[PDB]
RNA sequence: AGCGUGCUACUUAUACUUCACCGUGAUUGCUGUUUUGACGCUUUCACGAGUAGGCAGGCGUGGAGGUCAGUGACGAAGCCUUUGCUGUAAAGCUGGGUCGAACGGCCUCUAGUGCAGAUCUUGGUGGUAGUAGCAAAUAUUCAAAUGAGAACUUUGAAGACUGA
RNA sequence: UUGCUUAAUUGAACGUGGACAAUUGAAUGAAGAGCUUUUAGUGGGCCAUUUUUGGUAAGCAGAACUGGCGAUGCGGGAUGA
RNA sequence: GGCGAAAGACUAAUCGAACCAUCUAGUAGCUGGUUCCUGCCGAAGUUUCCCUCAGGAUAGCAGAAGCUCGUAUCAGUUUUAU
RNA sequence: GCCUAGACCGAGGACUGCGGUUUUUACCUAGGAUGUUGGCAUAAUGAUCUUAAGUCGCCCGUCUUGAAACACGGACCAAGGAGUCUAACGUCUAUGCGAGUGUUUGGGUGUAAAACCCGUACGCGUAAUGAAAGUGAACGAAGGUGGGGGCCCAUUAGGGUGCACCAUCGACCGAUCCUGAUGUGUUCGGAUGGAUUUGAGUAAGAGCAUAGCUGUUGGGACCCGAAAGAUGGUGAACUAUGCCUG
RNA sequence: GCGAGAGACCGAUAGCGAACAAGUACAGUGAUGGAAAGAUGAAAAGAACUUUGAAAAGAGAGUGAAAAAGUACGUGAAAUUGUUGAAAGGGAAGGGCUUGAGAUCAGACUUGGUACCGGGCCAG
């Protein structure tokens, strides 16, 4: 068997200096805060939610509202969502303190999360009832019926 | 050794390097110098002109010893002087005391005239000598002495 | 596909290293490879390629040829360089005081060089005392004086030596060599 | 979905373009850091069809000099095996089973050194196949004995034949 | 310079010395040019376009130039040197 | 060699020349075969001579080894002139 | 000029370069991919074996212009099975010595077919040419001219010296043809000068020896294969014919 | 022929034809032609005894380090064959490429560092 030599060193070289400076994501023009969304995957696929905020980890902040749908304040990824034409004015919704660390990992839900769900859903439900049938639209799941062509459909 | 031969490399190849069409056979063209005048004329006339025929006279019972006569040239003549005394002889030889070179005793039969001698008298003893060789020896003040 | 204008994968056809397995020749090759790589003096590249040569491509150099090289106008003080063996010549009447650098000296050649007050040195010594080959003169031996060369290109009217094992009146002097025996080529 | 003609898109070769990797040929540089590999390391570019044939680098076998103060009855060699690993490949190594006395790596030397063929040699074994077949010469039968066993032996009783 | 040549101081051939230098006297290209040794197989060929001979003709016989097959896979002509 | 009322019959399953051993591994321009891998290069069926025509030698085509040099003067091509 | 939808790839591994923004020896998209998050590690992930499906795939070897062939060998398996050794050679390469070279026929010696040592001859080389008798290699810096690497002087251009090798004009030795001095065993000798002649020659040696691959010739000659030819023996128990006795 | 010593030789299809009761067995009237065939185990300790069977044998037992050594005897390949298990199958079978399914194999939670740090693999 061929023995190793002295010149077969085991030095692990350092990597070269990478020139890949990361720079901000640009979202779709249709993802405006307040837009009603359709969830395309996950536990809550088919649910229609309200888009609230763009978090700094590239995700989207959504809420059912939880009283309407059963889906709470949580993050979703913009590639797994359909942005519709329906818009709700959320300009009076207080979503300042929702950041990445809010959904940081540590079943039972912390009391603060319940309180914030109540607080946000309050103003949300305030604005929703101004649009007729909007609440019942948000309460109903989305699905593709026979003959529905997503390439021909406006959302 | 057999491990370096192309026989080892030809293993696994059908014809062993002898061709499929030609098919290495026993003696195509004959044996030895067969057909030197017929189908091997194109070889013999090109590479061995003079091969066929007789030239000159026969000599029955040739004895090679009759013709023993090794040649030595003038430019090599001084190698026969004693090497320990060569440098002394060159500077001191004259018409009264010149080195004696016994060419026959050293195994030579004739002295030939190629090259140049030192400008030093020499007594050269030889069975035979060429015409130019003796002139060059006599020109450096030496002499040729015939022996038998 | 390619319409090749020349033959593909052609080795240069020049020897890039000695075929010799002598370790000291390889030491000399190492030295002159460094010298040719780091000096841009043409002498070192010439010496490098010369060390690769085969035996017949390094004919022996006689001391008489060396002394005739030293009689060139202005060459009496040059360092004579032979990549090969320097042999003695007893036809030489006199030999001067000279510095000769060679791979090998025969005993007589070395004795003759030293007796006249000269210097018989090796190629590493030459490199040390002339790293650019200053004041050197390269002498090469006669390549075409080899006996094998007499028989190269034999053919009608070529005037070359036939390949023959015996010499005499009965050996290839008849038909084809004589108009009295047919023809003469 | 025929024939003549014009058009738009579209389909896909081991070809072309860019990239990766292998090899070959060339090519950049490499000693006060050459430092125990300079037959090495390293920069860059182009190229790759092949019978007959040439050359090169390698793989494997018997034996020989040297070496590993090498393996081995606590199991050498051989053999069997979806236990796996390495190599483009020739091949090399290993797990398990079988087994019983020697054997291997490395540097070299050497040859009676590698098989699918030659109506090849010797030995062994299949399909064919439980197959072709065991049909000339008139012809056998009952009972008893013996015996583990009787169409086929012996005895008795018959029926026959050879027909001097 | 010459022994050749001219009636000749004419010539012929080869020269000394001096002048012309990167447009050194068309293009395009050039994995560079030149030289040598040595030796293998091969020495049954066949096909296509064009030219072409004998023949009623032939997947016939025989020449010319080139490209191929032989020695070659690959995509297409269903299949096919 | 025998033998043949003759067929080239018979001469120990052998006869247009028995059997046995040896010379003898007789010679074959002819048929068959010719044993591991990868890498690089890569043909010819043409010239001349041959009792040559299923074979050779010779040149060509191919490989290998290089050697002398380093842009010199070369080209299966064009242009101009002839 | 701008906006916008997909796919494949991520070779390299401190820095070094070219540019850009200049806010500054800083930063950049500028000499080849990074950031972040989830899941898993009793597992998705990969590899092989068997099998199904889709697609393609004629039997190898051989001679041949052309083979899957209605051309030949091959039922199967194991083991054996075919370019060898030698004499003498060509080229090339390695090695030792080198105008020399080769100890090994033999002798000495021995730890005994080894290793170690020794030298006379001899072989090949150092001279060729002619059928032969024979003769036998410097006019000259071993010549002139044109190229020629390297070296030297210079300073790009230029000048000098130029080994190997090449083209060319000469010179020397032997053969051939001519000329024909002094002299003589008066038929010898051959000075000297000439010739579109000729040599496997000279012109500052290159060889000898060992080994290796390849090529050549003689040998069984890569392996197996005739019909034949020869020498010396054995058969008339079958059968042919004569004879003897039944 | 007789007596010795050796080998880079062959190793039971090799080496002499013959390693063995080999010029043997056998063939041909004859001259002549001419094989195959080595190995249990250290030691026969070569299996007493019981039982089934006409017997050969079998099953127990026993000897032995081993009976996966039983005088069909060292190891015991392939062709070919039986049984068992798995799988496939409309006028052959076999092969390459690709993936599925079933089986097998393999790996980083590292030789991990002091509950945290940090790492491996597959993915958005
Ligand atoms: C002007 N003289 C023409 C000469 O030019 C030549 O013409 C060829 C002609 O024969 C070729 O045509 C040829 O080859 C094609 C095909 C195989 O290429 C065949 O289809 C055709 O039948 C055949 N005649 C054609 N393709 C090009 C012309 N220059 O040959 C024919 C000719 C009459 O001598
Ligand atoms: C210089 N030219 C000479 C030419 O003259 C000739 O020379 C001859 C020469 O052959 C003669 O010499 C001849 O005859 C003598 C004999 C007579 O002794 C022989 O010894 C010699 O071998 C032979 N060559 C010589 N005796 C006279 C010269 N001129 O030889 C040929 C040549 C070289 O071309
Ligand atoms: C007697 N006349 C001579 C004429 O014969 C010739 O001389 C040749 C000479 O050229 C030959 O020489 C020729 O051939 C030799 C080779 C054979 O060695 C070469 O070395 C040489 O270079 C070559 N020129 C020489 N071998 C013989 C003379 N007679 O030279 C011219 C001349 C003077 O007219
Ligand atoms: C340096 N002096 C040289 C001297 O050494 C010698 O040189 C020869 C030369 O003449 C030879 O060359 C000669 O012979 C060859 C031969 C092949 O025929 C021919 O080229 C030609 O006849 C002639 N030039 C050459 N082959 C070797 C040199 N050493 O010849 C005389 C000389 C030219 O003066
Ligand atoms: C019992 N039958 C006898 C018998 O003596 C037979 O012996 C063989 C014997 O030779 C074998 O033994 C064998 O051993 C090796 C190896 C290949 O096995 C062989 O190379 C060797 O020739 C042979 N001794 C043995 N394994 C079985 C017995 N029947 O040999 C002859 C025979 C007549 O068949």
């Amino acid at each position: 068997q061929v023995a190793p030599k002295w010149y077969q060193s085991e030095d692990v070289p350092a990597p070269k200096q990478t020139r890949k400076t990361a720079r901000p994501q640009k979202l779709r023009a249709s993802l405006v805060p307040g837009t009603v969304l359709i969830l395309l995957a996950g536990r809550f696929r088919g649910k229609r939610v309200v888009y609230l905020k763009n978090l700094e980890d590239n995700t989207l902040l959504v809420s059912g509202p939880f009283k309407v749908n059963g889906v709470p304040l949580r993050r979703v990824n913009a590639r797994y969502v359909i942005a519709t034409s329906t818009k709700v004015n959320v300009s009076g919704v207080d979503v300042s303190k929702f950041n990445v660390e809010y959904f940081a990992r540590e079943k039972e839900i912390k009391a603060e999360r319940v309180a914030d769900q109540k607080s946000v859903d309050a103003a949300l439900l305030s604005e929703i009832k101004k649009t007729p049938l909007l609440k019942q639209y948000l309460a109903a799941s989305f699905s593709l019926k026979n003959g529905d062509r997503p390439h021909l459909l406006k959302f | 050794p057999t491990r370096l031969t192309k026989t080892r490399k030809h293993r696994g190849n059908v014809s062993a390097g002898k061709g499929r069409i030609g098919k290495h056979r026993k003696h195509p063209g004959g044996r030895g110098k067969a057909g030197g005048q017929h189908h091997h004329r194109t070889n013999l006339d090109k590479y061995h002109p003079g091969y066929f025929g007789k030239v000159g006279m026969r000599y029955f019972h040739k004895q090679q010893n009759h013709f023993w006569r090794p040649e030595i040239n003038l430019d090599k003549l001084w190698t026969l002087v004693d090497s320990e005394k060569k440098d002394e002889y060159l500077s001191k030889s004259s018409a009264s005391a010149a080195p004696v070179i016994d060419t026959l005793a050293h195994g030579y039969g004739k002295v030939l005239g190629k090259g140049r001698l030192p400008e030093v008298p020499v007594i050269v003893k030889a069975r035979f000598v060429s015409k130019l060789a003796e002139e060059k020896i006599r020109a450096v003040g030496g002499v040729v002495e015939l022996v038998a | 596909g390619r319409d090749h204008t020349s033959k593909q994968h052609v080795r240069s056809g020049h020897r890039t290293a000695p075929k010799s397995d002598n370790v000291y020749l390889q030491l000399l090759v190492k030295l002159y490879s460094f010298l040719a790589r780091r000096t841009d003096a043409p002498f070192n590249k010439v010496i490098l390629k010369s060390l690769f040569l085969s035996k017949i491509n390094r004919p022996p150099v006689s001391v008489s040829r060396i002394s005739r090289a030293l009689k060139q106008k202005g060459a009496a003080e040059k360092t004579i360089v032979v990549v090969g063996t320097v042999t003695d010549d007893n036809r030489l009447l006199e030999f001067p005081k000279a510095t000769i650098a060679a791979l090998r000296f025969t005993a007589g050649a070395k004795d003759r060089i030293l007796k006249n007050g000269g210097e018989a040195i090796t190629l590493d010594q030459l490199a040390l005392r002339a790293p650019k080959g200053q004041n050197t003169l390269i002498v090469r031996g006669p390549r075409n004086s080899r006996e094998a060369v007499r028989h190269f290109g034999f053919g009608p009217h070529k005037g070359k030596a036939p390949r023959i094992l015996s010499k005499g009146r009965k050996f290839e002097r008849a038909r084809g060599r004589r108009r009295s025996r047919g023809f003469k080529v």
